[PDB]
RNA sequence: GGGGGGAGUAUGGUCGCAAGGCUGAAACUUAAAGGAAUUGACGGAAGGGCACCACCAGGAGUGGAGCCUGCGGCUUAAUUUGA
RNA sequence: AAGGCAGCAGGCGCGCAAAUUACCCAAUCCUAAUUCAGGGAGGUAGUGACAAUAAAUAACGAUACAGGGCCCAUUCGGGUCUUGUAAUUGGAAUGAGUACAAUGUAAAUACCUUAACGAGGAACAAUUGGAGGGCAAGUCUGGUGCCAGCAGCCGCGGUAAUUCCAG
RNA sequence: UUUUUUUUUUUUGACAAAUUUUUUUUUUAAACUGG
């Protein structure tokens, strides 16, 4: 019974039985295709850095009606553009374009978090002091 | 619209705040004595 | 009460009082938690702490007409400002913690 | 087909034991039924069982005395060393100190608990408790 | 077989003057999609009753006319306002 | 004509991402014709919140209000039982540091010792995240009004926000 | 003498977005002499 062969010299079909079928593991796959090098934006890295393009508003989804303050990043060791949020209050006149920001992920290990469609990305530091001190007023934006 | 989103208005209720300063009070005590504090203050029933 | 034998009564027994308080941590304080079952089993109206009779007379003058106003003077003791509204002549039921507030805020020595 | 009669013959006594017969009549029979049998029965599990002998395989008939919650049957027959004995024994009996499980060593078939006195080991064959 | 999509799509192979089968991804996107049952509500579903705020058989009409009386609209310094 | 730092130190570049162009053969050992010379092997120090261990930021005291329940009660009182708020004071102890010395060491630095200084809220002042649920902790106050924003997830915000910005 | 036995159907499209949320309280009836 039970659908699988259990004689004692039947290892081999075990073997590769559960071979096959770890492939339909979601993280299984991307550890044995290399999806992190070779399609992620950043290069299978916690952190890139990036060069501002534009700031941009990205309406919230349902049930929430706000605009999102987020931007716009292209990367120096790749080349791709990708969308950042910019965290809470008045960040985004903290950023401006061409300012060498550094991002992180976005919290979900590669999706989009919350009512924001389509941002994966947040911006972590701004010409390379902090957004946390900016926002506090610990630190200052150098003059660029 | 769908195109574009309005950044005119970033940062309008943080800067719009009344804001007041922190009153400053006696310092509490810190390490081994604050659990002292804290661990009679929850416990004061005589 | 507060360290006049909580600690001289702890000489190498280490337990008399340590069970816990009633446990809310930022609901306010217990001061007529007793007072609230004796309005709860006795079957009849009972009148309760009727009035502020010069307690709101002379010392709405005092704190108020000096400099400041109910909405400033309700904002550093963080109530509505309509509860500094009837402690002003008449018409509440005074509790001590907002009392306590009122009397440390703005100095006068009448409760 | 039939791949083992021992695995058919444990299961018509777990099957009557539920029901609350208080007997069975397995067939066919081996050797190794005889044997699996034979502890069970030193160990009073099992009441007495006649042999029915047939000239093609015989049967065998074995009474029932309550008190038997389960016997079973491991397939296929592992390889166990004499220190992963307590392995099995923590895996598929109810409790450390009732309950055995027989294996097959060449010294014989035998319980797990006079396998460890006579210090030989082999391979495995069902439990009973 | 291993959450729902993307998608039985793309690419390569194969079966090939055909439709098309077989094998078969990923990027990206998503907080549910789903199964069985419960109580309501609903049905251009059924069965059993009931009502002149339903009909049938009729009566008196109202809608047509003049007026006076509320409402809308328009006007107005305001034509106070609720429904 | 000359070259090969994936030796040591350093520079540029690359990047999310990584230290001083320091001192010495005194230990560990290696080589040589060799006890002696040599060794960026190696050791010592600098940078170093990669990780790991131990554990300062205070300890004893003295001093008071405001209630509430119940009891006895004249009504003026106690006489318990508990609730909160501190607020003014005193002598004691110590190292974090500054350092004679000695010790340490190849020579130093530092540690371990130790003369002399070194605590009263102004400091010798602990932060980092949170307070709807998961998940411990406010239905307190001011601002905003589906805006700003929060929110890993469910959700919060459209004029009484326990969820944003503040105290 | 199983014996009873209502035959039917023209047309009826649509209704934007968000929402309504409930927790288990008594720790309080605890007071007595030794002469």
């Amino acid at each position: 019974g039970k659908g699988k062969p259990r004689g004692l010299n039947s290892a081999r079909k075990l073997r590769v039985h559960r071979r096959n079928n770890r492939w339909a593991e979601n993280n299984y796959k991307k550890r044995l295709l290399g999806t992190a090098f070779k399609s992620s934006p950043f290069g299978g890295s916690s952190h890139a850095k990036g060069i501002v393009l534009e700031k941009l508003g990205i309406e919230s989804k349902q049930p929430n009606s706000a605009i999102r303050k987020c931007v716009r990043v292209q990367l120096i060791k790749n080349g791709k553009k990708v969308t950042a949020f910019v965290p809470n209050d008045g960040c985004l006149n903290f950023v401006d374009e061409n300012d060498e920001v550094l991002l992180a992920g976005f919290g979900r290990k590669g999706k989009a978090k919350g009512d924001i469609p389509g941002v994966r990305f947040k911006v972590v530091k701004v010409s390379g002091v902090s957004l946390l001190a900016l926002w506090k007023e610990k630190k200052e934006k150098p003059r660029s | 619209a769908k195109v574009h989103g309005s950044l005119a208005r970033a940062g309008k209720v943080k800067s719009q705040t009344p804001k007041v300063e922190k009153t400053e009070k006696p310092k509490k005590p810190k390490g081994r004595a604050y659990k002292r504090l804290l661990y009679t203050r929850r416990f004061v029933n005589v | 009460r507060s360290q006049g034998q909580i600690n001289a009564a702890r000489r190498q027994g280490l337990v008399v009082s340590v069970d816990k308080k009633y446990g809310s941590t930022n609901t306010r304080g217990d001061n007529e938690g007793q007072r609230l079952t004796k309005v709860d089993r006795e079957t009849d109206i009972v009148k309760p702490k009727k009035l502020d009779p010069n307690v709101g007379r002379a010392i709405s003058r005092a704190r108020t007409d000096k400099k400041m106003s109910q909405k400033d003077l309700a904002t550093k003791i963080n109530e509505k400002p309509t509860v500094v509204n009837d402690y002003e002549a008449a018409r509440a039921i005074p509790n001590q913690q907002v009392l306590s507030k009122l009397e440390r805020a703005l100095g006068v020595k009448l409760r | 087909t039939r791949s083992s009669v021992l695995a058919d013959a444990l299961n018509a006594i777990n099957n009557a034991e539920k029901t609350g017969k208080r007997q069975v009549l397995i067939r066919p029979s081996s050797k190794v039924i005889i044997k699996f049998l034979q502890v069970m029965q030193k160990h009073g599990y099992i009441g007495e069982f006649e042999y029915i002998d047939d000239h093609r395989s015989g049967k065998i008939v074995v009474q029932l005395n309550g008190r038997l919650n389960k016997c079973g049957v491991i397939s296929p027959r592992f390889n166990v060393k004499i220190g992963d004995i307590e392995k099995w024994t923590a895996n598929l009996l109810p409790a450390r100190q009732f309950g055995y499980v027989i294996l097959t060593t060449s010294a014989g078939i035998m319980d797990h608990e006079e396998a460890r006195r006579k210090h030989v080991s082999g391979k495995i064959l069902g439990f009973v408790y």
